[PDB]
C-alpha cells in the first residue's frame, strides 16, 4: 500500500514548507529599511528637526500612526530613506563594555550538585535572600539589611560554588571579583574601582559580589598583618562605607570568601561590618561520601557503590580533590583504553591523589 | 653557504645560523664588502 | 487513495518552491556579492506589535533595517563584520570577523611537523601530557561516553632547553588540530587593556578554528607570586592574568582547545591559576641525565652522516647539566665543524656561549 507513505510524505512537505514560508519572509520583505536618525528639534506639531547621526538634519513629517507624545525631542528615531519622513523610533542604549559582569544568574543545579553541609547552604540562604528579596520592608521598619557573610575552608568545600548555588533562590547574578584586582594601585584612591564595579552591581541591580581572596593565603605565607599593612583593611572599609548604597534600593550583597577567617581585621566583624560568617571547613565523613556520590553521578560504569571505603582512605579531602578524584578515575580507565569504571580505578585514582597531596604537603 | 659545498651532509644540515661582524668604528663591514664582491650577484644592501 | 494526488501537489510544490527560494537567493546573493557596510550590530530586540538591528555603515550612517530581514540572530549577535545590503541597507550573511590587528596571525603556524620521535628523555611526562591533551582531541568521544570532561590547564614547568615547544607543537601535529602559540614575555603592553583584547581574540581564534592548542609560554612572566612591593606590585598585569583566567571557562563544554603553559618555576605563581577546571596538571620538566641527553643529540644528529660509529659515552661524561637545547647546540656545533668529528667535536658548543 502506498497510501501508508503519505505520513512520510506529510512530514516531508511539513519540512520543506518551514523552509518556504522562510523565504516567503524574506523574498516579501526585501526592502531597504529606514535611516536612523535623532529628534534635533519638534519645531511644530507638523513639520519636526530630525537630524541623521551623521551630518544632515531635516524638516521631516511624522508617521500617521505615531503622535508627538511618541515621537518627543531628544529620542531616536527612524526616518525613510527617499522621502526623508519619519517612520518609527526606537529606544537606544549605550554600554561601558569593560570589565562589567562575567557571570550571570544562569546557573545548574548547583543547589543540588553541591551536597555537602547542605544545613550550611540554608543558613546562608536563611541570612542572605530575604534582605535581597524584599529589601523595601527594611526601610519600612527603620532596620539595616545585612551586608554579606564570611566563609572559611580555603581548600575545602567550594565557596564559589556555594556563591553559584545560594544564588538559585535568589536569581541573582554573582560576580566574581577578587581582592587585587579590586584595589589595584597602593592608594586609598582604589575606591574608583569599587565605585565602577558597584555601578555595574547597580545597573544588573540583582548581584551579589562574591570576593576571591581577601586574606591572602590565610593558612600561610604572608596575611593582612604582614606584607601590604593596612592597605587591604582600608580598602575594605571603602566597601564598608559603601554599605548607604541605598540597600533598600539595591539589591546587591557582598560575600567574602577568604582561606581563613585568623587575620581578618576584626574590626571589620562589628555590627554594621560584615556581621555574619558561616563555618565551612574540610568535609566530614556523611558530606565527603554525599559529594563523591555527586561526582560519580555524570559517571554511569559497572564499579559499586562503595563509597564508604573510597572515604576511608580519601579523608580529609575537599570537594575539588575529590572532583579531581573522579576524573583521574576517568583518565585511569581511558588511558587503559577500557570502557569500564571499577572500584580498582576509584583505589587507584584515590591513592594517585592522596601521595601527590602528600608529596606537595 | 654561498659555495654550498659542504653545509648539506658533512656538516649540519645547515650551516652556522648567523654571523655578528661587530667592532669599534673601523674594519668593520669592509670584511661584508669584500664578502660581497668574492660571492655571486646576490649582494648585499647597507640598511641603518 | 489521496496519495497520488497529494504527492502530485506534494513534488510540484516542493520543486517550484525551491526554485522560488534560489531565486530569491540569487537576487539576494549577488548583494551578498556585493556586501560594503560593516554592521556594528546595536541590537535592539523590537518584538512586533521579533526582533531589529541598528548597523552603523562604513560610509558613516545608520540603517535600522526591520526585524532583521534575512538572517536570524541566534547566529547574528550584537557584534561586526556581517553582510549588510548595499543597496538594500539590510542583513545579508554572516563572514568571518577582524581578530584583533596582531592576533589575526600573531605567530599562527597554520600545521606543526614536528615529530614526537625526535624528542625524548622526559618519556613518561610527555605520555602522560599525550593522555592529558591528544587523547581528548583524538578520542574525545570516549571520554564523552565516559562522562568525564578532560582537563584542559596543562603548565609544563622546568628549565630552558627541556623541550616544552617541540612537545607541544608534536602534540598539536598529533592532534592534527589548530595550534596557536602565544608569545608570553611581549603580552606586557601599555595600552590599557591591550593585553586582554589579545587574550580575548586568541580565544577567539582558537574557538573558530578546531579544537586548538593554546601555547602560552612565560606563564611566571604572565603571573606574579603577589609579591609587592614598592618598586612594583603587578597592577596592569593583573588585568591580563584575570582575563586568562576568565577565559579558561570558555571552552568547558564540548571541551575542546587546550590550554599549554610553559614556564621554568612553578612556584612564582600565585594558588588562582592552579584549579581543577583552571591549570592542573603541573608536569616537571627537569635536565636530562647522561642517558638521555646523550639521545637526544644522538637524534639530533641522526641526519648527519660523517663520523661513524660514536657511541657518545665520552658527550655523555661532558654534558654535565646540559639542556636538550644545548644537546642541540653542541651536536650542531660538530655540524659546524666537521667539514674533533669523533668523540671530540662536541665540548666547544657549551664553551662558545659564555
Ligand atoms: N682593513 C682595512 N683595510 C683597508 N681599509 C680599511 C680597513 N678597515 C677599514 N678601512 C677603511 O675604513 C673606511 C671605512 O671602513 P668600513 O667600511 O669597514 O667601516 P664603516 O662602514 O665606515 O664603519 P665602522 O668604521 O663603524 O666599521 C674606508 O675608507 C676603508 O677603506
Ligand atoms: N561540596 C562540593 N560538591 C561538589 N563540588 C565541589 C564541592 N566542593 C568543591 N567542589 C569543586 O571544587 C571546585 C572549586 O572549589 P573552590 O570554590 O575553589 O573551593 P575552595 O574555595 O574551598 O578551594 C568547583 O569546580 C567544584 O566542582
Ligand atoms: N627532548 C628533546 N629532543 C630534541 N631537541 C630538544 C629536546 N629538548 C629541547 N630540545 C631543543 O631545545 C630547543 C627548544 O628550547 P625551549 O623550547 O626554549 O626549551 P624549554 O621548552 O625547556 O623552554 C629546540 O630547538 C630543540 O632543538
Amino acid at each position: 500500500i502506498d497510501g501508508r507513505l503519505k505520513e512520510l510524505r506529510e512530514q516531508l512537505k511539513e519540512l520543506t514548507k518551514q523552509y518556504e514560508k522562510s523565504e516567503n519572509d524574506l523574498k516579501a520583505l526585501q526592502s531597504v529599511g529606514q535611516i536612523v536618525g535623532e529628534v534635533l528639534k519638534q519645531l511644530t506639531e507638523e513639520k519636526f528637526i530630525v537630524k541623521a547621526t551623521n551630518g544632515p538634519r531635516y524638516v521631516v513629517g511624522c508617521r500617521r500612526q505615531l503622535d508627538k507624545s511618541k515621537l518627543k525631542p531628544g529620542t531616536r528615531v527612524a526616518l525613510d530613506m527617499t522621502t526623508l519622513t519619519i517612520m518609527r523610533y526606537l529606544p537606544r542604549e549605550v554600554d561601558p563594555l569593560v570589565y562589567n559582569m562575567s557571570h550571570e544568574d544562569p546557573g545548574n543545579v548547583s543547589y543540588s550538585e553541591i551536597g555537602g553541609l547542605s544545613e550550611q547552604i540554608r543558613e546562608l540562604r536563611e541570612v542572605i535572600e530575604l534582605p535581597l528579596t524584599n529589601p523595601e520592608l527594611f526601610q519600612r521598619v527603620g532596620i539595616i539589611p545585612p551586608k554579606g557573610c564570611l566563609l572559611y575552608g580555603p581548600p575545602g568545600t567550594g565557596k564559589t560554588l556555594l556563591a553559584r548555588a545560594v544564588a538559585s533562590q535568589l536569581d541573582c547574578n554573582f560576580l566574581k571579583v577578587v581582592s587585587s584586582s579590586i584595589v589595584d594601585k597602593y592608594i586609598g584612591e582604589s575606591a574608583r574601582l569599587i565605585r565602577e564595579m558597584f555601578n555595574y552591581a547597580r545597573d544588573h541591580q540583582p548581584c551579589i559580589i562574591f570576593m576571591d581572596e581577601i586574606d591572602a593565603i590565610g593558612g600561610r605565607r604572608f596575611s593582612e598583618a604582614t606584607s601590604a599593612d593596612r592597605e587591604i583593611q582600608r580598602t575594605l572599609m571603602e566597601l564598608l562605607n559603601q554599605m548607604d548604597g541605598f540597600d533598600t534600593l539595591h539589591r546587591v550583597k557582598m560575600i567574602m570568601a577568604t582561606n581563613r577567617p585568623d587575620t581578618l581585621d576584626p574590626a571589620l566583624l562589628r555590627p554594621g561590618r560584615l556581621d555574619r560568617k558561616i563555618h565551612i571547613d574540610l568535609p566530614n565523613e556523611q558530606a565527603r561520601l554525599d559529594i563523591l556520590k555527586i561526582h560519580a553521578g555524570p559517571i554511569t560504569k559497572h564499579g559499586e557503590i562503595d563509597y564508604e571505603a573510597i572515604v576511608k582512605l580519601s579523608d580529609g579531602f575537599n570537594g575539588a580533590d575529590l572532583r579531581n578524584v573522579c576524573t583521574e578515575a576517568g583518565m585511569f580507565a581511558i588511558r587503559a583504553d577500557h570502557d569500564f569504571v571499577v572500584q580498582e580505578d576509584f583505589m587507584k585514582a584515590v591513592r594517585k591523589v592522596a601521595d601527590s597531596k602528600k608529596l606537595e604537603s | 653557504p654561498l659555495l654550498h659545498p659542504e653545509r648539506f651532509v658533512n656538516l649540519g644540515i645547515e650551516p652556522p645560523k648567523g654571523v655578528l661582524l661587530f667592532g669599534p668604528p673601523g674594519t668593520g663591514k669592509t670584511l661584508c664588502a669584500r664578502a660581497v664582491a668574492n660571492r655571486t650577484d646576490a649582494c648585499f644592501i647597507r640598511v641603518i | 487513495k489521496i496519495m497520488k494526488s497529494e504527492v502530485l501537489r506534494v513534488t510540484h510544490e516542493l520543486q517550484a518552491m525551491k526554485d522560488k527560494i534560489k531565486e530569491n537567493s540569487e537576487k539576494i546573493k549577488v548583494n551578498k556579492t556585493l556586501p560594503y557596510l560593516v554592521s556594528n550590530v546595536i541590537e535592539l530586540l523590537d518584538v512586533d506589535p521579533g526582533k531589529c538591528a541598528v548597523i552603523k555603515t562604513s560610509t558613516r550612517q545608520t540603517y535600522f533595517l526591520p526585524v532583521i530581514g534575512l538572517v536570524d540572530a541566534e547566529k547574528l549577535k550584537p557584534g561586526d563584520l556581517v553582510g549588510v545590503n548595499k543597496d538594500s541597507y539590510l542583513i545579508l550573511e554572516t563572514l568571518p570577523t577582524e581578530y584583533d590587528s596582531r592576533v589575526k596571525a600573531m605567530e599562527v603556524d597554520e600545521r606543526p611537523t614536528e615529530q614526537y620521535s625526535d624528542i625524548g628523555g622526559l618519556d613518561k611526562q610527555i605520555q602522560e601530557l599525550v593522555e592529558a591533551i591528544v587523547l581528548p582531541m583524538n578520542h574525545k568521544e570516549k571520554f564523552e561516553n565516559l562522562g568525564i570532561q578532560p582537563p584542559k590547564g596543562v603548565l609544563m614547568y622546568g628549565p630552558p632547553g627541556t623541550g616544552k615547544t617541540l612537545l607541544a607543537r608534536a602534540c598539536a601535529a598529533q592532534t592534527k588540530a589548530t595550534f596557536l602559540k602565544l608569545a608570553g614575555p611581549q603580552l606586557v603592553q601599555m595600552f590599557i587593556g591591550d593585553g586582554a583584547k589579545l587574550v580575548r581574540d586568541a580565544f577567539a581564534l582558537a574557538k573558530e578554528k578546531a579544537p586548538s592548542i593554546i601555547f602560552i609560554d612565560e606563564l611566571d612572566a604572565i603571573g606574579t607570586k603577589r609579591f609587592d612591593s614598592e618598586k612594583a606590585g603587578d597592577r596592569e598585569v593583573q588585568r591580563t592574568m584575570l582575563e586568562l583566567l576568565n577565559q579558561l571557562d570558555g571552552f568547558q563544554p564540548n571541551t575542546q582547545v587546550k590550554v599549554i603553559a610553559a614556564t621554568n618555576r612553578v612556584d612564582i605563581l600565585d594558588p588562582a591559576l592552579l584549579r581543577s577546571g583552571r591549570l592542573d596538571r603541573k608536569i616537571e620538566f627537569p635536565m636530562p641525565n647522561e642517558e638521555a641527553r646523550a639521545r637526544i643529540m644522538q637524534i639530533h644528529s641522526r641526519k648527519m652522516n660523517v663520523s661513524p660509529d660514536v657511541n657518545y659515552e665520552e658527550l655523555a661524561r661532558c654534558t654535565d647539566d646540559f639542556n636538550g637545547a644545548q644537546c642541540k647546540a653542541v651536536c650542531v656545533e660538530a655540524g659546524m665543524i666537521a667539514l674533533e668529528l669523533t668523540h671530540e667535536d662536541y665540548m666547544e658548543g657549551i664553551l662558545e656561549v659564555q
